RNA sequence: UAAAUUAUGGUCAAUUGUUAGUAUUCAUAUUAAUUUUUUUAAAUGUUUUAUCAUUUUAUAAAGGUUUAUUUUUGAAAGAUUUUUUGUAUAAAAUUUUAGGAAUAGUUAAUAAUAAUUUAUAAUUUUGAUUAGAUUGUUUUGUUAAUGCUAUUAGAUGGGUGUGGAAAAAUAAAAAAAAUAAUUAAUAUAUAUCAAUAAUAAAUUAAAUUAAUCUAUUAGUCAGAAAUGGAUGCCAGCCGUUGCGGUAAUUUCUAUGCUUUUAAAUAU
């Protein structure tokens, strides 16, 4: 009728493998394709102007977060994880990061405000 | 929250995790005392370097751990300051003694991990001596100049343009790589000359130039001028 | 003869797929996959029976 | 017999070999160069293109040998102190060599292409290889160092201390004191040489 | 199969063991040998020795095998209706599979696929493939069609022979037409006063008496539409004179005067002294019976204000290329066919000069 | 044996060769792309490939339907797979032939790590394991000093009965204390005492 | 045998399985397997003159 | 991994090496029957449901599965299963319609044995040849009426006795003496 | 999506969408340029499309007619076998 | 195993019930004493059933609902269900 | 053409649309996650198997150490590995003959393999997108353009038939004496 | 109605309960499950367009179905100066209730017929129709094994009938007509039915990036393990024979002692 629980606890040793600890040849991908940051335009002079012209959606209230960025380089140095640390909500931070990388590609944050 | 429970990622370098009650419990039953036989300071005949790598100020502050209390095999993770490259890190003495573990930067010190000293490349002091002055000055610049010019060491430099400090690779800075390793970006030398933030402007000069000349820009230009007896196979086209 | 041979989720225990081609022609199912009502519950029946057991021919 | 249907003409194909065709060749389909070592491919590519083709395997092999003579020249005298707390271990060279020899001879990795390269790649001073290992056996027997792990007696308490690759210290295991020279280890070294 | 929490298709082909990070046995640093054997590897049932699927488990005799020899003859029959549907489909696919996207070679593909599917490639399919390929100016693939037909032991009708001789002439290879002649059209006759003119269809078509049905083995009752059965009745209209003409053309094309003189003389003599055979009505399958439509809803000729659009109801553009204004060659009298034959020979002289 | 059967030690192998790259019309703009961090292996699968039964025929360089592998080195080149890498894509194969020298067998005393062999952690010291009945161990590299023909293979193909067996049941139902024969173990004490151990 | 199927006893399961047994199936000889007794003696008092159209 | 024990499990997300990725459906649930009716009044005339009812088809024990191999597939090569059937003509009351009784096969793998079942079909005979008690060949075809997908392909055995019986003005076969069974007692005398 | 910038022709309407796609000539020129570049990509892309098409067709020819070779031999063998079994019969 | 004793667990291992009565009943000889039997109520598919079960539990400060588990047999004939805890 | 559109997962055209090669896997902890290269229709249903044309392969996005090959002092080989299984007969069929579509991630993969050029979405943000003017392009074109027939024949060999018959195999295939 | 050999070949079938005269698959066993424990999910605003419009965006609400669910290319793929084709809606098998009777817009012929065309009609005891229960024909568990025992979910009529196809009224995790984005896989605190966590459960330490967790039960007659103290057919124990009658190794309590160490107990 089985009230007694399992007959054995199967456990395997941990025995470190000298072959898996062997040094790994590494490259940094910043060596293969070098990272860089685009300098501000007259269109987008500040990080705050940027967060203003990337604000389109009612639910992507980008302009409200201006204080959570200290300067220009701070913006383009952010990635999504470290962007979550700073307490920006979800779809908002995706809007932000998307905008940034888009500006990096040569597409400035010029888009019509859909709120109305 | 919920997601707090997730185990972190354990990459290839790192051995056993000890994240579970089962994994914690048997080591919780080990209690160490420092006798004369365990004390690090007695063993300076061997481990002298390891002794001079310890942060004597910071460890007694944060960890409340005296330097006379530290075993040669000590499992506690204490603060270190690298006596080569001068960077701070936190590890256990046991791991530096049993195998060599130390500052993560000096792992990549040699040009390739697979073969440690096998480089035939000259040092930085020789091949590109003009780099030694751009190193951010911690006082260890004479040790960093000693490295291979092909070295993958991650070093910090003071940018010429804005005078600030950024972090790049020695070989990325020189451009030279060892035969049989992976080629870097052809432009890497020009691109790592400055900050990641200061780099754009100078390297956008020749492009504006080439669209000034011909009124048209294609990245093709370099490869074209590479063009101005090659063995080739018989073909089945006929 | 054992439990492992009960699991047909191995490809080694299961009559292969191509048989259904050999009976109905090659690439015949690509038609069936685009059908209006599919897989709820039912799909156009897939005939796989080892070719020495075929009732038709043998 | 002759009731029920006429005899299918294709039956003829059994008794008459005239009708067995294949309209096309094996690789006329565009695969002709699949076999790297076929004479057809040697005729199509020519020799210098085949050199270009296998250069990568040649430099693989040269890489193995270069590593080997680096380790040999490093650890050749078996006992010295080459680094901070690290000292020479013949065992390093040994185990690398075994990795090599397994690349060649093992049936799990079987990489045998490595051996087709020897008549070229192989260094002239490494031709004698087991001879060099015997010389290392002779150097390994020095008195100041432990007969088992070859660490120095004065500066070191245990077998395997401060060695990255040591067998003698395993994860949750214990430290073993240095073992001392005497007839036991003398004839151990001897049997190894043998 | 895919994308589910329990998805089996991803595990069904072999993979090297993954240790990127800790999978619960701390696989990044841990040597998994015993863990490999006793846990990770599938076993016959819980606790039994690991079940080995590797290459050493199967016998040697799997690699001793020639290709496709595991196959057995498959008799697949199907409804008569479905045969018509399928043959039609293959026909219109051999003509063209896609609009400008069709490669010439695709006709050959579709013929082959037709065989691979256990259908018999009837005469219409062969003629169609050959005409398509030749009209694409690709002559090797045409002969490849013929060789496929020969390998299937399908006896070519007179029409098929015509097509293949057209390919021969345009290729200018006499050595093909010779073997083709020798094998198939030898006994081909002309029509004389004592001949009966278009011969009635004599075939029974295939049925089974109840004793044939019950007592015979499975294969004797298996009827797949087989070209060979009606070959007699495809030939019932006597297209022979065409074959003789083509053959004259070939012997000329390959530069041989005696043989050409022979065929052309036979042909001439017969055309003068023997009755004109009754022509066959248009083949339903090669060319399609026009179906009735009202032409009312059509883009008018002037539909586009910028030009003259040709229309389904009438042609306003005018003929792009002059047409000869003669009925299909088989509708000629015998004297007319003599004339036609000479003009044909001349045309081949011209073609050979241009090659 | 070596003189009479020369072909039993393989001296030949399919050479690792570099494939020609497909031309990229986009030019330098995309040339960075295929050059990356890692190696990328690609093995083919399909109806004609991946079947263990046919394995040698599929690795046979003479066969033109031979299964295709490729590798992108981090610098962007492409090369054919080394034979090891080819064999990685088949279910693991065990070769041991017992006919001349004994192949090394798994689940032994000196093989099996602690937790499977005993249900307790036993320290691994290279000196004096009483449980394993050995006096001492010098620990050379396993296959170095031994002759190569002597190395035969490994055999895992059986149940390790101390560890895990089929159809596990209680040997004796009463008294309540006995379990299946795989549960052997020393008694855990009343609550643990930890003696400080530099000593 | 799962205990929820058919009756609370076991043998009820095998009594309904005899309904599906292959060699027990209903045919021209064995008929009305499930209720034989409702149809018993049903036509005793039903007088039917048999059908003859031939002398 | 279904071959690993209860205690041997580490990760529930993947198969480490190979094998079958298996979801455990919980077979032992102790499912029960709820009793909503009095044993006296159950709301059905012919049958009563007092326990848990086994469900599914082919999931049904003991398994009864389609058997392709029988007389019909023995004689015929069928393009589609049931495209040919041999049977007897039972009744013609409908113009151009022959009803046909036919046998097919079922296999019980538990007992390893076959049973013959029987089924009626409507077949279309244009021109009305079929007399009750003919042995006929029957084929699948175009939908003809609501229930007729089959047509009479060939008469294997005609009924010579029945035809001569008709020619004399009599019915092909004498009408069955008793009809369907009843649960009543009919007292009908003289 | 189709990107609608802010300097597109603003539609003044309260009954519908606020911005009509209509382009400043600059935007048109720009769009043309970008699209030229992607044309460069898709040229090679579809080139590879039809290349693989003929590759696959050719392999089908060769393997399928090898198949027809082996298969016909097989069914010829079976047919011979049968008519023999019937002579024996 | 006796499967009809479990009738009111309805395929579940444990039940929740409300207290109504507590009376006493005398076990089958040769066992003498008083067995405490609690008379409980619970509802399923909006039917209210009166369950009758053996009180082996510990009552503290006054409480209402119990947890019912089925056992083996007990001294007292006719009482299948037993008490685990009181809430 | 749904009255109330399914808002979250829109597409183009009616479903099922033209087959598209996708990467998809069930979501889980990042440590175990794999992907499937799958040819399927444009409009998926609840379970991805309902519309699934073919199964192209498994792709594991975890760099791995190569323990299958012997540890090799060669620098490049000891970079980590990324493993993927491609079915390329089905791929060339579907892509080439059936004219598929492609999502971007599978495109990056098949680019790494050498089946396709690198995608449209792979951007070194170092270089800009190029400029164009027609007169300069024209000067370059007039500078280099090959002969018409050469080009026509190249298009012939690439697009139409490749395997052709040299005069030799003609001579070897044409019948000999008794029927010649 | 004769043996066989050029010798282990064609790749592993193997069953573990301490019972109580005897007959009969039936309490206490192992494996699998429910009892059982927040490490894999997720928030609203779909989108263009020529402007009150028109293009793109087709199967998770419920009801309970066992002779049952079946289909095209005219959309997209799709290549091209204009017409171009044919194949489809149909069936066959497998179908549950302990004790069993009739069912019905109704069969077949005619035909773009007939709320009253013609006929000796159709379904059923070879188990119908109503009525109960139930989401149908690669998924599980046990097992040496023909078996037994699971498998979700998803197609619920018509009524200006749009659309290639009704699948058309919250509940995505399918990039949806300019490269939005790929340095991305992280999603905070919600849910539905799933997704097995006591992951070296105890001595030498983590080739880290140090982040989540402070973690315990049972027995003590039979059968590993007992003594005091109460209690006195009472109170209570009860997997089971049975125990409790002033000496209870079987209740309660205290203390020790026993265990082969992911727990007892219930189903
Ligand atoms: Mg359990
Ligand atoms: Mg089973
Ligand atoms: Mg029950
Ligand atoms: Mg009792
Ligand atoms: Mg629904
Ligand atoms: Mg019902
Ligand atoms: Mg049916
Ligand atoms: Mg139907
Ligand atoms: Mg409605
Ligand atoms: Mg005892
Ligand atoms: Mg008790
Ligand atoms: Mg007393
Ligand atoms: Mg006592
Ligand atoms: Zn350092
Ligand atoms: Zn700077
Ligand atoms: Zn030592």
């Amino acid at each position: 009728d089985q009230t007694y629980g399992p007959h054995k606890s199967y456990k395997y040793t941990y025995m470190p493998d000298p072959r898996k600890l062997a040094p790994i040849e590494t490259t940094q991908r910043s060596e293969i394709v070098p990272q860089s940051i685009r300098p501000p335009t007259s269109y987008v002079p500040n990080h705050e102007t940027f967060l203003e012209r990337a604000d389109i959606h009612r639910l992507r209230p980008t302009s409200d977060f201006k204080a959570s960025f200290k300067d220009w380089n701070d913006l383009f140095t952010c990635d999504k994880r470290q962007l979550r640390v700073r307490g920006i909500p979800r779809m908002t931070r995706d809007a932000i990061r998307t905008a940034v990388q888009a500006f990096q590609n040569g597409n400035p944050p010029e888009r019509f405000d859909t709120k109305e | 929250s919920r997601w707090s429970s997730v185990w972190p990622n354990m990459r290839y370098g790192s051995m056993f995790l000890s994240y579970s009650v089962g994994r914690k419990l048997p080591m919780k039953g080990v209690n160490w005392v420092t006798r004369d036989s365990n004390r690090l300071l007695n063993f300076s005949n061997r481990y002298s370097a390891v002794i001079s790598d310890i942060d004597v100020k910071r460890t007694e502050e944060e960890l409340n751990v005296a330097l006379s209390d530290i075993r040669w095999n000590d499992h506690r993770r204490i603060y270190w300051k690298c006596s080569f490259c001068g960077s701070s890190y936190r590890k256990n003495v046991s791991v530096r003694t049993k195998y060599h573990a130390g500052c993560n930067f000096c792992k990549k010190k040699y040009p390739s991990e697979v073969r440690g000293e096998q480089h035939g490349s000259p040092p930085v002091s020789q091949a590109a001596p003009e780099l030694t002055e751009q190193l951010v000055d911690n006082g260890k610049r004479d040790n960093l100049a000693t490295l291979a010019v092909t070295s993958k060491f991650y070093a910090e430099w003071t940018c010429r343009g804005c005078g600030g400090s950024y972090r790049s690779t020695i070989r990325s800075r020189t451009g030279q790589v060892e035969a049989g390793q992976c080629t870097l970006h052809p432009d890497i030398v020009a691109w790592s000359a400055y900050c990641p933030s200061c780099s754009w402007r100078p390297n956008m000069v020749p492009i504006a130039e080439e669209v000034s000349r011909s009124g048209q820009f294609l990245g093709l230009e370099r490869s074209m001028e590479e063009l101005g007896p090659i063995p080739r196979r018989k073909r089945l086209a006929c | 003869s054992f439990k492992y041979a009960t699991k047909l989720q191995h490809d080694e225990m299961r009559q292969p797929y191509y048989i259904h081609e050999k009976r109905y022609g090659i690439f015949s199912n690509e038609r069936n996959i685009a059908k209006a009502r599919r897989g709820l519950p039912f799909i156009t029946p897939l005939y796989t029976k080892h070719m020495n057991l075929w009732d038709t021919d043998t | 017999l002759y009731k029920g249907i006429p005899r299918p003409a294709i039956t003829n194909l059994h008794y008459e070999p005239a009708w067995r065709y294949t309209l096309y060749q094996a690789g006329a389909h565009g695969a002709q160069l699949s076999n790297p070592r076929s004479p057809f491919t040697a005729k199509v590519l020519g020799d210098e293109l085949m050199q270009v083709r296998d250069i990568k395997s040649v430099e693989h092999c040269k890489a193995w040998f270069d590593r080997l003579q680096y380790l040999i020249n490093l650890h050749y005298e078996a006992v010295g102190d080459i680094g901070e707390f690290k000292s020479r271990h013949t065992r390093h060279v040994h185990e690398f060599f075994v990795a090599f020899h397994d690349a060649l001879s093992s049936l799990d990795f079987r990489d045998t292409y490595l051996f087709d390269q020897f008549k070229a790649v192989r260094p002239p001073e490494l031709s004698d290889l087991f001879g060099i290992f015997l010389e290392m056996e002779a150097n390994y027997v020095h008195e100041d160092y432990c007969p088992r792990c070859s660490l120095p007696y004065s500066t070191t308490r245990y077998c395997g201390e401060g060695d990255v690759d040591t067998p003698f210290r395993k994860h949750r295991g214990r430290w073993a004191p240095h073992q001392k020279w005497g007839r036991e280890w003398y004839d151990v070294v001897a049997r190894r040489a043998e | 199969k895919v994308d589910s929490f329990h998805a089996n298709t991803q595990y069904q082909h072999a993979w090297p063991l993954l240790s990127h990070d800790d999978l619960g046995n701390s696989d990044q640093s841990n040597n998994t040998k015993n863990i490999m054997y006793s846990m990770y590897m599938p076993k016959r049932n819980k606790g039994t020795a690991p079940w080995f699927r590797g290459a050493d488990t199967y016998s040697v005799k799997y690699c001793e095998q020639g290709r496709y020899e595991y196959q057995r003859y498959l008799m697949i029959n199907r409804f008569p209706s479905e045969y018509k549907k399928h043959f039609l489909s293959f026909l219109s696919n051999i003509r063209m599979s896609s609009g400008s996207a069709t490669i010439p070679q695709e006709a050959l593909h579709w013929l082959l696929r037709m065989i691979v599917d256990n259908f018999n490639p009837q005469h219409v399919h062969y003629i169609a493939a050959m005409k398509t390929l030749q009209s694409a100016g690709e002559l090797d693939m045409a002969r490849d069609v013929w060789k496929i037909m020969e390998r299937q032991q399908t006896w070519p009708c007179t029409a098929t022979i015509c097509a293949y001789l057209d390919v021969c002439v345009e290729a200018g290879e006499k050595t093909w037409a010779m073997e083709a002649w020798n094998r198939y059209c030898t006994e081909l006759k002309f029509l004389e006063p004592g001949e009966v003119d278009p011969k009635p269809i004599s075939r029974v078509p295939f049925s089974l008496t109840r004793e044939e049905l019950l007592y015979l083995p499975k294969w004797k009752k298996h009827f797949d539409h087989d070209p060979n059965l009606d070959v007699m009745d495809l030939n019932r209209f006597n297209r022979t004179r065409e074959v003789y003409l083509r053959m004259a053309q070939v012997m000329l094309a390959g530069g041989e005067r005696n043989a050409f003189q022979h065929f052309f003389t036979k042909l001439e003599e017969a055309m003068l002294n023997k009755p004109t055979p009754v022509p066959e009505p248009p083949n339903p399958h090669l060319v399609r019976r026009p179906r009735w439509a009202p032409y009312e809803h059509c883009k008018s000729v002037h539909h586009s204000p910028w030009r003259l659009q040709n229309n389904g109801r009438a042609l306003a553009l005018g003929p792009p290329v002059t047409i000869e204004d003669e009925m299909q060659s088989r509708f000629f009298s015998n004297d007319q066919f003599l004339v036609h034959s000479v003009k044909e020979v001349l045309r081949i002289v011209l073609q050979e000069h241009k090659r | 044996y070596r003189r009479m059967f020369p072909e039993m030690i393989g001296r030949t192998g399919e050479p690792v060769q570099q494939y020609g790259q497909m031309p990229i019309w986009a030019g330098p703009h995309r040339q960075h792309a295929n050059k990356s961090e890692h190696n990328w292996m690609f093995a083919e699968i399909g109806v004609n490939v991946g079947h263990e039964a046919l394995k040698k025929l599929e690795l046979d360089p003479t066969n033109e339907k031979r299964r295709r592998f490729v590798i992108r080195q981090p610098d962007g080149t492409l090369r054919s797979a080394k034979m090891s890498e080819m064999r990685a894509w088949y279910w693991k194969e065990e070769w041991a032939d017992f006919r001349f020298w004994a192949p090394q067998m798994e689940w032994g005393i000196e093989n099996t790590p602690s937790q499977e062999q005993y249900q307790e952690h036993v320290p691994d010291t290279t000196d004096a394991d009483f449980r394993k009945q050995r006096r001492i161990q010098s620990r050379p590299v396993k296959w170095f000093y031994e002759s190569h023909y002597t190395r035969t293979g490994s055999f895992a193909g059986f149940q390790p009965l101390r560890f895990m067996q089929r159809r596990t049941e209680r040997e004796v139902r009463w008294p309540d204390v006995i379990n299946a024969a795989v549960q052997i173990q020393k008694r855990k004490p009343a609550a643990y005492i930890f003696k400080a151990i530099p000593e | 045998i799962a205990h929820w199927y058919c009756g609370h006893k076991f043998r009820h399961r095998f009594m309904r399985d005899k309904r599906f047994h292959p060699s027990l199936q209903a045919s021209h000889d064995a008929r009305n397997r499930f209720s034989k007794r409702r149809h018993f003696k049903t036509n005793r008092w039903n007088y039917q003159q048999a059908y003859r159209d031939m002398p | 991994p279904w071959w690993n024990f209860q205690t041997e499990h580490r990760q529930r997300c993947v198969l480490m090496y190979g094998g079958a990725r298996t979801k455990n459906t919980h077979n032992a649930n102790h499912r029960v029957f709820i009793k909503k009716y009095k044993r006296n009044a159950f709301p059905n005339r012919t049958r009563h449901h007092w326990a848990v009812s086994m469900t599914g088809v082919l999931s049904q024990r003991p398994r009864r599965m389609p058997w392709p191999y029988d007389l019909t597939s023995l004689i015929f090569n069928q393009p589609r299963q049931g495209s040919d059937k041999i049977g007897y003509v039972v009744g013609t009351s409908m113009l151009k319609t022959a009803v046909v009784a036919t046998n097919h096969m079922v296999y019980y793998p538990k007992f390893n044995q076959r049973v013959s079942r029987t089924k009626r079909f409507f077949a279309h005979d244009e021109d009305l040849a079929c007399v009750e008690g003919d042995l006929v060949h029957i084929k699948q075809c175009r939908k003809i009426s609501k229930y007729k997908h089959y047509y009479v392909f060939s008469i294997l055995e005609p009924n010579v006795e029945g035809r001569e019986r008709l020619k004399l003005g009599l019915k092909a076969v004498p009408p069955p003496l008793f009809g369907y069974p009843v649960s009543r007692r009919i007292v009908k005398l003289n | 999506r189709q990107i609608r910038p802010y300097y597109n022709l603003p539609s003044k309407s309260e009954h519908g969408r606020k911005m009509t796609g209509f382009l400043t000539p600059y935007r048109h020129w720009m769009w043309k340029q970008n699209e030229l570049w992607r044309n460069v990509h898709e040229a090679q892309f579809e080139h590879l499309r039809r290349v693989y098409k003929r590759q696959w067709l050719e392999s089908f020819r060769v393997n399928a007619d090898e198949y027809i070779y082996k298969y016909n031999i097989t069914k010829a063998a079976q047919l011979a076998q049968w008519e023999c079994e019937m002579k024996e019969q | 195993l006796f499967f009809l004793r479990m009738w009111f667990l309805y395929g579940c291992c444990l039940r929740f019930v409300l207290f109504v009565l507590c009376y006493y009943m005398s076990p089958r000889l040769p066992s003498s004493g008083n067995r405490r039997v609690l008379y409980a109520v619970f509802y399923l598919y909006n039917f209210v059933w009166m369950l009758r079960c053996f009180f082996c539990c510990f009552i503290g400060l006054v409480m209402s609902l119990f947890i019912i588990e089925g056992g083996g047999f007990v001294d007292l004939p006719g009482v299948k269900y037993y008490t685990r805890i009181v809430s | 053409a749904r009255a109330v559109i399914k808002r979250r997962s829109p597409q183009l055209w009616g479903a099922p649309g033209a087959p598209i090669i996708r990467m998809r896997g069930h979501h889980v902890v990042w440590k175990f996650q794999s992907y499937d290269l799958v040819v399927e229709h444009t409009h998926k249903r609840r379970n991805s198997d309902i519309r699934l044309l073919h199964y192209l392969g498994k792709h594991c996005p975890h760099p791995q150490k190569s323990l299958w090959s012997p540890d090799t002092p060669v620098a490049q080989d000891r970079h980590l590995f990324m493993l993927t299984t491609v079915d390329i007969d089905a791929f060339k069929y579907w892509f080439g003959v059936k004219r598929c579509r492609l999502s971007m991630k599978p495109w990056a993969l098949l680019a790494k393999a050498g089946l396709l050029p690198p995608s449209l979405t792979q951007n070194s943000k170092i270089m800009p997108k190029p400029l164009f003017d027609k007169e300069s392009l024209m000067r370059y074109y007039l500078a280099n353009r090959k002969d018409e027939d050469v080009m026509a024949r190249e298009k012939y060999l690439n697009y139409e038939n490749s395997m052709v018959k040299t005069e030799e195999e003609r001579a070897a295939e044409r019948p000999v004496a008794p029927y010649l």
